[PDB]
């Protein structure tokens, strides 16, 4: 099955078509399969159009006669990776030679995340209130901790895993540590975030689901 | 919820066997069509064989046809592929699947296998004679570290063949071979007679001579 093209390079945001060629009949419908380095494929499109389960919107799939093709709309830097066509028969089953997508770096804005404390850790006197960076590039990102307004210092520790890859992004998370006493004193707990000339702030209020 | 979980894969022989095994969790695979898929160092990927439900009728790609065997255990709910008379170029990463939606749905994290392949010419050492042993010397060389087989052993060009010996090779943790050839000799021919093994490893275009010597 010829995979076009074999690889190419493209930018966030940019739209990327594959095409795959059948080697099989046509009513062996498609099947597309993304592969990131070192790991298992992952089934995005089966039945040449059917989104699986949980794959982003972004992704889609069609046909026209002997021509298979898979679309993402709007490339994200996690879309960095190898995808694979393929038929199935009953006795055979044929996959297409891969087409290697590259993307080029540039910056990429975290989502942001706030967790307020378990009501089971509060029984340990101590209240932990975590803010999650995902998938951001590059490694300079400003985390502020906010308590009814006020700012905090000295009881936030960070930490920070990478990808490891290519185009590998960080994450980030940052803990906020208080007293229970603290904690079930004020209301407004709020992470803010600061990206080059972008600042964002998730937050929450004790109490308030 | 599902899961497939893989092992059996390392370091083997061409012309040697390995069992690789999937073993499925959260689903009975009795009810599914399993597969294998690999996957070789920077290619694509590529079917290796399937196994169908209930009757085990079993199909694979012309690559492998008679050298492996797909399989499964119900009881053990683990499918199998058992490969056999391996070769270079089945050197791959080897993934199992289930069959859902007309593709595969689930899949293992993918096991290893690498068929040695590292052509390496031999290091040859000298076995030395002392002299403790009445009127009667044993020397000899130690061939280390070649791959693939053969190598031929020969005592100073073919001129000496009385009281040889040259062992099988053995095949070491490693992968390479090893083996030693040795002779026994008069004790009073020490001072005087030189002895040298001829090692000829035509694989790797490589012939050591080594003159051996009391220490
Ligand atoms: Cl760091
Ligand atoms: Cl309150």
């Amino acid at each position: 099955m010829t995979q076009s093209p074999s690889s190419l390079s493209a930018s966030v945001g940019d739209r990327v078509t594959i095409t795959c060629r059948a080697s099989q009949s046509v009513s062996s419908a498609v099947a597309w399969y993304q592969q990131k380095p070192g790991k298992a494929p992952k089934l995005l499109i089966y039945s040449a159009s059917s989104l699986y389960s949980g794959v982003p919107s972004r992704f889609s799939g069609s046909r026209s006669g002997t021509d298979f093709t898979l679309t993402i709309s709007s490339l994200q830097p996690e879309d960095f990776a190898t995808y694979y066509c393929q038929q199935s028969s009953y006795s055979l089953i044929t996959f297409g030679q891969g087409t290697k997508v590259e993307i080029k770096r540039t910056v990429a804005a975290p989502s942001v995340f706030i967790f307020p404390p378990s009501d089971e850790q509060l029984k340990s006197g101590t209240a932990s209130v975590v803010c999650l960076l995902n998938n951001f590039y590059p490694r300079e990102a400003k985390v502020s901790w906010y308590v009814d307004n006020a700012l905090q210092s000295g009881n936030s520790q960070e930490s920070v895993t990478e990808q490891d890859s290519k185009d590998s992004t960080y994450s980030l998370s940052s803990t906020l540590t208080l007293s229970k006493a603290d904690y079930e004193k004020h209301k407004v707990y709020a992470c803010e975030v600061t990206q080059g000339t972008t600042s964002v702030t998730k937050s929450f209020n004790r109490g308030e689901c | 919820e599902v899961q497939l979980v893989e092992s059996g894969g390392g370091l083997v022989q061409p012309g040697g066997s390995l069992r690789l095994s999937c073993a499925a969790s959260g689903f009975n695979l009795r009810s599914y069509y399993m597969h294998w898929v690999r996957q070789a160092p920077g290619k694509g990927l590529e079917w290796v064989a399937s196994i169908s439900p209930y009757y085990s009728y079993t199909y694979y790609a012309d690559s492998v046809k008679g050298r492996f065997t797909i399989s499964a255990d119900t009881s053990k709910n683990t499918a199998y592929l058992q490969m056999n008379s391996l070769r270079a170029e089945d050197t791959a990463v080897y993934y199992c699947a289930r069959h859902g939606y007309g593709a595969m749905d689930y899949w293992g994290q993918g096991t290893l296998v690498t068929v040695f392949n590292q052509i390496k010419g031999p290091s040859v050492f000298p076995l030395a004679p002392s002299s403790t042993s009445g009127g009667t010397a044993a020397l000899g060389c130690l061939v280390k570290d070649y791959w693939p087989e053969p190598v031929t052993v020969s005592w100073n060009s073919g001129a000496l063949t009385s009281g040889v010996h040259t062992f099988p090779a053995v095949l070491q943790s490693s992968g390479l071979y090893s083996l030693s050839s040795v002779v026994t000799v008069p004790s009073s021919s020490l001072g005087t007679q030189t002895y040298i093994c001829n090692v000829n490893h035509k694989p790797s275009n490589t012939k050591v001579d080594k003159k051996v010597e009391p220490k």
